[PDB]
């Protein structure tokens, strides 16, 4: 429902926003009357400094491993709990398939581009109806 | 001269005393995420390219690079690189009008200036075409320089 | 107290025991971002309308 | 530790050094009420000198 | 709760902080087109005009000195002995 | 510590300091680039309307 | 540079620290957040009802 | 209802208004803002009684901007609606959901569902009028409306009325 | 204090979710999008909660 | 007044030591306007040496 | 900056080059030496804080 902010100059109002963005001053200004359109400009490079949608999608997950000061009993109970919830999603085949495909590509000394193209192809096929089997070896080859 | 201060002869400075050269290397590389999106070194046009920096693009060639010997200053784009975008991915501001690509060039530093010394293009390990640039600048000894 | 060292423990005990802050301390007025009672701001300036006719 | 130890201590409009909570540390700042920017080393002529010089 | 004039037991001398905020607020008002009560000798800077008004006690202000018990006093800058 | 008690602020300049006996005690020599970079918002008054007009 | 508001402007005095009651949490919140996904399935906008919805 | 209440308001003045006559200015402002406006706590402010004995108290200077703040206590005649209050009014605008009754400075709305079954809407007339089995509700007609609910938003008050119950309808 | 703290309130039953103004995500190059750690933690709380409800 | 006398006792002893009849009539040989000027300067500087309320 | 003297106001004198020039009678409270030492310069943005900064 709308939610689209469009910057316009109320003094000029003669054309769609043909503006200039001053990053050093942190403003955006109309290149005609010289009137600023917005102050306090946000950055995208600065938030990126601390840090894959193409393959993993929007799914999120976090690992549980052992801690600095912890017991080995709690590490097993948390991993066994995830082992019971691993059936909630059918994405175990993508990680194992990409693992074995990773082993074969690393065994064939092929570049990473062919690895990403092959993983993308297997992601395009995945589990469709026209495949109807092939025992996971033929779709990988 | 007080407090470890030094007075230097100006005529000696003009004749080339303690003058040094500074070589800054800007390395850029085009990459491909999932083969569908491919970064390309090219000269961005001001008509169809969105998110273009306010720097001048007259010093770039047809391949998106500056030939050595061209005097460059701050806020000048040395290597022009554009990234493909999707129309239904962002549609921010005028993205539904530029249609084509998004600028992602690597300009020179804001406070720097000099003469481009050497530019070379080569494919790396996985075959990605990267380019290295080297600009030289003579730094005449100033009052604020330390010895 | 939380500003100096152990922030989370002091805050948790504060919320647990329903603690109240007077908010005339130095760091408190700093955090909230308004005038503190130190020096120039330790007194208010007024106006006397009976003095304007002088 | 010294800065964060002595911070919320000031002198109000009654010549009494007390913190923000009202706890009185010193009833008079410096036990005399004098700033540290107008004090000079002085000599006491009452104790100095002998008894014959005092009576003289 | 407003101590009367016969019970004001604070220092009658204007402190450096009171003079500072009086010159700052008065100069800020003069910068915002305030009625000047003293004839100017050709000044242009607002702080110099504020100090010119303080030198003749023509500043129309009164200080509300807060006491530690919550009370306050009203010492007008005209009756305060400067310096 | 990095967002309340202290913080990175604007309207500032950092550089190497050096001596100059020809200057006064309280003054400081500011470079022209720093003087043109930093600014100060002054209020337009009938006393400096012509001067600020010249600056414009 | 922000937009003007007609609400009365006052300073911040007393600050009270307390625990969050679950009923008050449900009375302050606006969404339930049920989908662990970040953005929408179309890889754009937001999930609408997820970790970061409008 | 037309009540009389002592109200207090904080008036802000620019440093250019610090002349000896400033008190008058205060009263001036105290009129221009209070009379005619509305508040969600005391209702529509009509008039302001006692113009000569207006207390000025003491003006205080807030930090920045240097503007002056005043606390004025006065007596004023205000109008505040109430839920379930029988009032009278005259129609102004007509709608298919109901006619909009005008009660003083408040424009009450009457929902069509809150009307009797014999009262029907007629758009073929100019202006469109509500014709019943005996009474015809037109713009210039006077109708006694029983207010069921009222909304007290800041500087804006709207109420909802009805005429379904007995001893109501057109006057 | 009844109006502020309760032992029943000390035990967590419902969990507030802070807005992205607290955990700002990033969408760099439209294909490299990074989410904050608290977002991943909320995803873990959702997966564990829905998993526990399904098992119960 | 007790705190005032107990806070001014030492300074009053110093003034009574430096301001003796023999020390003024013999050594200083001060006159009327000179002595009164010394008194006004001592009282004045004593009124300027007072610490200001509100200092951290 | 461990002294209250380490932060002091100054009168700006516009000079060329790029180094902050100052008199050597102020390097002792700053504990500085002209050997690559950088300093910071903050600018007030209001007349009230400029006058309060000049009188204190
Ligand atoms: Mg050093
Ligand atoms: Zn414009």
């Amino acid at each position: 429902p709308n939610l689209n902010i469009v910057l316009t100059c109320p003094e000029c109002k003669v054309y769609p926003p043909k503006i200039v963005e001053r990053f050093s001053e942190g403003d955006v200004v109309c290149a005609l009357c010289g009137l600023v359109l917005s102050d306090k400009l946000v950055d995208t490079r600065s938030e990126w400094r601390t840090f894959n949608p193409l393959l993993d999608g929007n799914n999120l997950s976090t690992r549980i491993g052992k801690g600095e000061t912890t017991d080995m009993r709690f590490t097993k109970e948390l991993n066994k709990a995830q082992g019971k919830n691993v059936m909630d999603k059918k994405d175990n085949e993508v990680q194992a398939a990409f693992a074995k495909i990773t082993m074969l590509c690393d065994a064939a000394e092929l570049p990473k581009i062919v690895k990403d193209c092959a993983k993308e192809a297997y992601k395009l096929c995945h589990d469709e109806k026209t495949l109807k089997g092939k025992s996971m070896e033929s779709i990988m080859a | 001269n007080q407090e470890d201060s030094m007075i230097m002869n100006q005529s000696s400075i003009d004749r080339g005393l303690f003058r040094s050269l500074f070589f800054r290397s800007y390395m850029d590389q085009e990459k491909k995420y999932g083969m569908s999106i491919t970064e390309t070194f090219e000269k961005p046009q001001r008509t169809n390219t969105l998110r273009m920096k306010h720097g001048t693009y007259d010093k770039l060639d047809d391949d998106g690079l500056i030939a050595p010997g061209v005097r460059v200053s701050g806020e000048d784009v040395i290597i022009g690189k554009t990234t493909p975008i999707s129309p239904d991915e962002e549609e921010l501001g005028q993205r539904t009008a530029y249609h084509s690509k998004r600028d992602a060039s690597t300009p020179l530093r804001s406070t720097e200036n000099g003469i481009v010394d050497q530019v070379l293009v080569t494919t790396n390990q996985d075959g990605l075409k990267f380019v290295k640039v080297r600009v030289r600048t003579t730094k005449i000894p100033q009052i604020g320089d330390k010895f | 107290r939380c500003s100096f060292e152990e922030t989370v423990e002091i805050l948790f005990e504060a919320g647990a025991s329903a603690e109240l802050d007077d908010c005339r301390g130095v760091s408190e007025n700093v955090i909230l971002g308004q005038m503190a009672p130190i020096g120039t701001g330790a007194f208010d300036v007024m106006i006397d309308e009976e003095s304007l006719v002088k | 530790r010294l800065v964060k130890a002595l911070e919320d201590i000031m002198v109000h409009y009654d010549n009494t050094t007390r913190n923000s909570l009202g706890n009185v540390i010193q009833f008079i700042y410096g036990e005399d009420g004098m700033d540290a920017a107008h004090i000079e080393k002085q000599s006491l002529d009452t104790i100095g000198g002998s008894d014959a010089a005092f009576e003289k | 709760k407003a101590i009367p004039k016969d019970q004001r037991a604070t220092t009658p001398y204007m402190t450096k902080y009171e003079r500072a905020r009086i010159l700052g607020t008065r100069a800020l008002q003069i910068s915002m087109n305030a009625p000047v009560f003293v004839d100017l000798e050709g000044e242009t800077d607002p702080l110099r005009i504020a100090m010119k008004e303080l030198a003749e006690k023509k500043i129309p202000l009164v200080i509300r000195r807060y006491l530690p018990d919550g009370s306050f006093e009203d010492w007008s800058v005209e009756e305060l002995i400067v310096d | 510590r990095g967002n309340l008690m202290g913080k990175r602020v604007d309207f500032s300049a950092r550089t190497v300091i050096s001596g100059d006996p020809n200057l006064e005690l309280d003054q400081v020599g500011v470079p022209k680039s720093i003087a043109k970079t930093l600014t100060y918002p002054e209020v337009v008054t009938p006393y400096n309307i012509d001067r600020l007009t010249q600056l414009v | 540079g922000q937009q003007y508001s007609s609400a009365p402007l006052r300073t911040v005095k007393e600050v009270q620290f307390g625990l969050f009651s679950p009923e008050e949490v449900r009375a302050i919140s606006v969404a339930k957040i049920r989908f662990p996904e970040t953005m929408d399935e179309t890889q754009t906008r937001a999930k609408i009802g997820g970790l970061n919805d409008p | 209802m037309f009540f009389i209440k002592d109200l207090s308001l904080n008036i802000t003045l620019h440093p250019s208004f610090f002349g000896p006559r400033m008190k008058q200015y205060l009263k001036t402002k105290l009129l221009e803002e209070v009379e005619g406006s509305c508040t969600g706590k005391f209702g529509y402010i009509l008039c302001v009684l006692d113009y000569d004995n207006i207390d000025i108290q003491r003006g205080r200077i807030l930090p920045t901007d240097g503007s002056a703040e005043f606390n004025v206590k006065y007596r004023a005649v205000v109008f505040k609606p109430f839920k379930g209050e029988v009032v009278d009014g005259t129609v102004v605008s007509c709608s298919q959901h109901g006619f909009e009754v005008q009660v003083g400075p408040m424009k009450v709305f009457v929902t069509k569902h809150l009307m009797p079954q014999d009262l029907t809407f007629n758009a073929g007339s100019n202006p469109p009028s509500y014709q019943s089995s005996e009474d015809v509700i037109t713009i210039k007609s006077r109708i006694r409306v029983k207010i069921e609910g009222c909304i007290s938003q800041v500087s804006s008050i709207h109420a909802i009325g009805s005429i379904k119950e007995d001893y109501l309808g057109a006057i | 204090n009844e109006v502020f703290s309760r032992p029943e309130w000390m035990i967590l039953t419902c969990l507030p979710v802070p807005p992205p103004p607290v955990r700002p995500s990033i969408s760099f190059n439209e294909s490299q999008r990074g989410e904050d750690d608290l977002t991943f933690k909320l995803a873990d709380i959702l997966k564990a909660n829905i998993s526990l409800e399904t098992l119960e | 007044q007790n705190a005032q006398r107990d806070a001014v006792t030492l300074f009053c002893c110093l003034l009574r030591s430096r301001l003796a009849t023999r020390r003024v009539l013999q050594e200083y040989r001060l006159t009327k306007q000179a002595f009164d000027w010394v008194l006004s300067n001592i009282e004045a500087q004593f009124l300027r040496s007072v610490v200001h309320p509100g200092e951290m | 900056s461990l002294h209250k003297m380490s932060m002091m106001a100054h009168r700006v004198k516009v000079i060329p080059y790029s180094t902050f020039r100052l008199n050597l009678s102020v390097t002792s409270p700053y504990n500085a030496d002209f050997d690559g030492d950088e300093m910071n310069l903050h600018v007030p943005q209001s007349e009230e804080t400029r006058a309060e900064l000049s009188q204190l």
